[PDB]
């Protein structure tokens, strides 16, 4: 339906349409630490997924041949550099140490740049959040990361 | 040194300093002689070639950068002896350097306004003593489960909270419209996006009913005629669905992190979170209402520096989040949030003003305090702890916010600050 007479046209008065569109496959169950996601292969590195698909040459070579090596993930941590890496909750922010980061010390300029409301987003949500044992629940890389560093 | 003040730019005032020929000549030679012991050329010099010459001749090429430098440390000479307060960028509009006579030139720089705080008894702020008990950990963790709910069907009586199956034919007038139906067609309580009393019907019928209710359209419905029109829905409600407050199992419960997995171990852990976001959140509520009314009691007009400064922070900041996408942050106009980020900048001259004035300094046992109760979220902060006393740049920025917090409590004093024991959710105002 799509002509200038209403008909609900203009506007659809069903706002829950589903169509069945993706009915519940992927879109209902969480892949809980990202099995098949991120990378590829959430846990071990297998390299035997492209195997299938063509080849299983890594992908062509990147940093230590790509994420693909067997074991040595904390390639700090050996002499005192990092002393645990990522520590659970990958940094973050209050898992790291940090309340408010900026350029000003000494400044009162602060204010509004956390406030959430017209600011940022949110007004705190301070119903129970809780369970906030560190968590890796931002972002967690290396080797090669934005223009290229470590 | 000759110079002519002329207030031009409201706050910007053209100090027009005219640097003396023989100021120039001397600096410029002062510096060729800097250069001349740097690339070793002084050992190399005979000294058969007056130093007035090479002056002139070679420092032709120099004069131009000894200019500029003389700007600046005649900048900085001026404003002490005259008594300025000086701000912005100092525009040096540079005259003719005409070689053997004066280089005048105008510089146009902004002042600070000093901060004329008003009666701080204008601001009004809350303070709202959260009384948390286990009805309401309990409550709000029932509220978790109903967000984490595994919905299913059912049948028999509807309820005002539930989703269900009906097939509704669409009329106005009692006159059905094409397009304007919907079968098997899943609606959802509470949620605000459909129109205001058609899941009414619903909510209190039988999972194997047919009727039609009397409900009228939004004002938001993009008719006008139809616009809060009282409309008919034959609501053929076919099937009902109810949600299922998930098991309370151990393993569920530490699912989402409750690192005490148990029942009243749920209860309490997620208590003593409650309150330590809560701490944070209490701040910034009687904080916020400070600053609030500090400014709805406090004007002032800055120079454009700090205005323009918070500006280019903010259309960052927006752009960040408004696609990510290669600088479109430098493009973003003034005007997109020179009303708010004034009044940022307004409320830093404010507390600026409150730190001077009251002669207001961080306090180490507000220092204390704040590092303890932030920490008291750990067990054993020797992260934190160990991170101030191995970064002293973050470490004097925790007296940095002690030190604002503390100029906020100073504002407080004047302001009419009420206090009120209120329930649980009030600081918690998004459920859904």
């Amino acid at each position: 339906m799509k002509q200038s007479t209403i008909a609900l046209a203009l506007l659809p008065l069903l706002f829950t349409p589903v169509t069945k569109a993706r009915t519940p496959e992927m879109p209902v169950l969480e892949n809980r630490a990202a099995q098949g996601d991120i990378t590829a292969p959430g846990g071990a590195r297998r390299l035997t997924g492209d195997q299938t698909a063509a080849l299983r040459d890594s992908l062509s070579d990147k940093p230590a041949k790509n994420i693909i090596l067997l074991i040595g993930d904390g390639m700090g941590d050996s002499e005192i550099t990092a002393a645990r890496n990522y520590a659970e909750g990958a940094g973050g922010f209050f898992k790291g140490i940090d309340a408010l980061p900026l350029t000003g010390q000494y400044t009162h300029y602060a204010l509004n740049k956390k406030t959430g409301k017209p600011d940022y987003v949110t007004d705190s949500a301070a119903s129970a959040t809780a369970w906030s044992t560190g968590v890796k629940t931002y972002n967690g890389a290396l080797g090669v990361d934005i223009h290229e560093k470590d | 040194m000759q110079v002519s003040v002329e207030t031009t730019q409201g706050l910007g005032r053209r100090v027009t300093i005219t640097i003396a020929a023989d100021s120039i000549e001397t600096a410029v030679k002062s510096e060729l002689v800097n250069v001349a012991k740097k690339v070793r050329i002084d050992g190399f010099r005979k000294g058969k070639v007056p130093m007035n010459i090479v002056a002139q001749r070679y420092g032709a090429s120099v004069r131009q950068d000894v200019l500029g430098d003389l700007m600046s440390r005649n900048f900085i000479d001026a404003i002490i002896k005259e008594k300025i307060n000086p701000a912005g960028a100092p525009t040096y509009v540079p005259g003719e350097y005409k070689l053997g006579e004066d280089f005048t030139y105008s510089v146009e720089f902004e002042v600070y306004p000093e901060v004329e705080l008003q009666g701080l008894e204008a601001i009004e702020v809350e303070k709202p003593i959260v009384e948390v008990t286990d009805a309401d950990v309990d409550g709000m963790l029932d509220t978790l489960r109903k967000q984490q709910a595994t919905w299913k069907e059912k049948d028999g009586a509807v309820e005002a909270e539930d989703r269900v199956t009906i097939d509704f034919t669409g009329s106005v007038d009692g006159e059905e419209f094409e397009g304007g139906k919907a079968s098997d067609f899943v609606l959802a309580m509470g949620q605000g996006r459909m129109i205001p009393g058609f899941e009414d019907g619903i909510k209190g019928h039988k999972a194997g009913e047919e009727f039609t209710i009397d409900v009228t359209f939004p004002e938001e419905y993009h008719a006008e005629n139809l616009k809060g029109k009282a409309a008919k829905f034959a609501i053929n409600l076919k099937k009902v669905e109810e949600r299922e407050l998930p098991e309370l199992t151990a393993e569920f419960i530490k699912r989402f992190g409750v690192e005490d997995g148990s029942v009243e171990g749920l209860r309490a852990e997620v208590r003593k979170n409650m309150e330590r976001e809560l701490k944070s959140a209490i701040r910034n509520r009687v904080k916020s209402q400070a600053i609030e009314g500090l400014v709805k009691a406090n004007d002032i007009d800055v120079p454009a520096a700090l205005i323009d400064s918070e500006i280019d922070v903010l259309r960052r900041q927006a752009a960040q989040r408004f696609g990510g996408n290669e600088k479109q942050a430098l493009e973003l106009p003034r005007e997109l949030f020179e009303e708010q980020a004034k009044r940022r900048v307004v409320v830093g001259l404010l507390l600026g003003e409150v730190i001077r004035t009251n002669e207001l300094k961080a306090d180490e046992e507000r220092v204390k305090g704040l590092i303890e109760e932030m920490a008291s979220a750990y067990e054993d902060p020797k992260e934190v702890i160990e991170f101030y006393s191995k970064n002293k740049e973050l470490m004097d920025n925790m007296r940095n916010v002690a030190l604002e917090e503390q100029a906020v409590e100073a504002v407080l004093a004047k302001a009419k600050v009420t206090e009120k024991e209120t329930t649980f959710n009030e600081l918690m105002n998004q459920q859904a």
